[PDB]
């Protein structure tokens, strides 16, 4: 695993924490 | 397979931590000083509104509603403070972070657009604080001097200032974000006009994230936005 | 919802409707579906 | 396929939302004379409970507690009133959209069941702005007078007395509902009485909607509700 | 098949609702008692901070801030001891309910755990009110002394004095938990410093819930916390 | 949930248990569910 | 969420990365999803 | 699609915004 | 049903409305 994909990730369960 | 990566996100948060547990320890030393630059305005205001009362009939001040009241709006300076001192530290932190996760193109981009954003948050909190505040906090307690008391309570008040604050600092950043992508041939006055459309629900969608649930609140937070729009598409139209 | 209530969906409803209209209402909402299937694509290959 | 029916809904919408711009615009050139009909039965209230105050010895007024509190005031009254005045359009373009979406034989019950619950919603606030109010709101003061001194914020007054004034207009609508569906054999008394179990879950739904997250206040907002209910049934058991 | 169960719930429940209804009715019958109780330690913490004000120089009180607000107290403070006055009918109806759903050999561990959890509730309760709140309320009423003016608000007066008092019984009942448990070699000294890691975010879990969305409501309250596990380790480490 | 708490829900589900009770609660939830999956079928429908 | 806002889960999670951190993070995520699964399955025994 | 669809269609997704 | 089942699916239909 790669740190962009990390920040993908980390952004999209952020973005899944606040629907 | 994230654990190369999660050891660093804990170290950098560590040291982001320990910053801000710093700055609050620093800013705690010095609440009283913080807390009279904050109400500095305030008591201003009250002090001419007192003078026009007296100047048309020939009070209202500061108070505190709960009992730790004062202690709560101190503690919530101090970590507002520790948080602006270790911004610093938070924001090294977090690019070092995320720099070996972009590509070479877009350090270029993000490093004079975080900076000239720093640059004129300050300077719309500056105008904000001396600018606006003296003036706004006068019209606001003038509106009701001749109906009601002005008993100006610090825990409301503390808020109501930060967001000002805040709210003008971004005012003067987006402002000036779409003069640096107007720059880079990026967005031009028909990319902001056909945009707008979405635009608009976007700013509403941000009132109401920003804004309690009242309606009022969402309307009255959504009109600086629009006109802030309005203001970027002049700004690109002459860049 | 994190101070956000009915009536402001309510009003960025309005807003919508008034704005966008006939066509780039059923546009938007579509792409909007379409890039929170793709957010739940990206936690699903996190989630492997 | 929605297209020939979003654009009526949207020049419909557009129609309401200048109505009510307008209304907001009236109302705020005009909005001491609201505040001050508003504050009128708090202002008569403090006084006369000054006058026993005085004469139980041998102190209290309109304050207010934010800065921007008397504009927020004064812009939510304006908003108030100019959705009051631009009901007629609103509802007359809500009943142009739904009309062609309606059988030709519920018109015939809407319309008389709507103008009698405007009517009964006008004689109910107007109940509780002047038969209600004057009295509840020197209770109100007289209980916490021997403790506490009544120094009355305008932000948290208008909320109540808004929920005051639309809470008298439904509990004078909905027992006129009641007679108006006994009428036409729809609802008899053992129908009001059969369905009674579920009327309570429904009543405190509505009070968990209605009210803070507070228990008390779901209590005391259903228990008005229990008893237009009770009246209900002796309603349409006299029909 | 719920059938068996579920009447039980239903005749259990009304005997406690019952049980609720008349412990309010008591409560408020003699509700000026129990808000003079509650307010004592505020009015001689305003007392004493007069006192030092005018040694410097040489006011605050209670106020309602709503209408409504003095009733409403009045109500919450019935309900609430109306509600402690049925604990004893309530925790009775569910053992009932909850004894044949037990084996029988965790009721010899209930029983004791819930006769020394009630006196130590009530130990902490009043060590609140009669050691740390006279002390407690003055520091904070004269931290705010020489800036704001204390007018005390009893709507909040009541939540805060309540959510102190709770605090501090839960806060002693946690550390005779620890005891109680670590007599029977169910937790020991290494036991509970493996389940930190995890304790720690269960904190902050709790302390989220039991605030406002405020981050510093949220430390404020993991703090003491902390202190009680930490206090629990040495309590676990010297059983 | 738009000034909902959990008490409230609690005090919601005495008032069922109290007065539907033994019976008519069963009802009452199967009814609840059944109508919302009509919902949910509307819903369905409206997405075609 | 019942008086909890987005900061505040923020927080908690800088205090699982923090405290956790390497290891014991995808044990404790690993766990709490097997126990919310474990969850729905008894509610889904009880609507049986 | 009639308008009475559109009715219900509009008040089955304005209670779904309320679940 | 017996008892401790019941407790045990009102405690998990108490924590589903927590969720």
């Amino acid at each position: 695993m790669q740190r962009r994909d990390f920040l993908k990730y980390s952004v999209a369960l952020g973005v899944a924490s606040a629907l | 397979s994230m654990k190369p990566h999660l050891a660093e996100l804990r170290q950098r948060l560590a040291i982001s931590v320990l910053a801000v547990f710093v700055g609050f320890i620093i800013a705690f030393t010095f609440h009283n000083a913080i807390l009279g630059w904050i109400t500095k305005p305030l008591n201003n205001a009250l002090i001419q509104v007192g003078k026009i009362v007296e100047k048309r009939e020939m009070n209202g001040m500061i108070t505190t509603h709960q009992v730790g009241g004062a202690f709560f709006v101190a503690l919530k300076v101090s970590f507002f403070a520790g948080i602006l001192m270790a911004m610093p530290v938070i924001l090294w932190q977090l690019w070092l972070f995320i720099a070996p996760g972009l590509y070479d193109n877009e350090k270029k981009m993000v490093l004079p657009f975080v900076v000239g954003g720093s640059v004129m948050f300050l300077i719309g909190v500056l105008f904000a604080y001396y600018v606006v505040t003296p003036f706004g906090f006068q019209f606001l307690i003038t509106f009701g001097s001749f109906l009601y008391t002005p008993l100006i309570n610090i825990e409301d008040y503390v808020g109501f200032f930060t967001k000002i604050l805040i709210g003008f600092g971004i005012a003067f950043e987006l402002p000036v974000v779409a003069y640096f992508l107007a720059l880079l041939g990026l967005i031009t006055d028909k990319t902001l006009k056909d945009y707008f459309k979405y635009a608009i629900v976007i700013i509403f969608l941000l009132a109401a994230f920003l804004t309690p649930p009242d309606v009022l609140t969402q309307l009255l937070m959504a009109a600086p936005l629009i006109l802030l729009y309005g203001l970027s598409i002049l700004i690109v139209h002459y860049v | 919802m994190f101070g956000m209530g009915f009536s402001e969906i309510l009003v960025i409803a309005l807003v919508a409707i008034l704005f966008l209209g006939p066509d780039k209402l059923p546009e938007a909402m579509v792409q909007i579906a379409k890039f929170f299937n793709s957010v739940r694509k990206t936690i699903n290959e996190a989630k492997s």
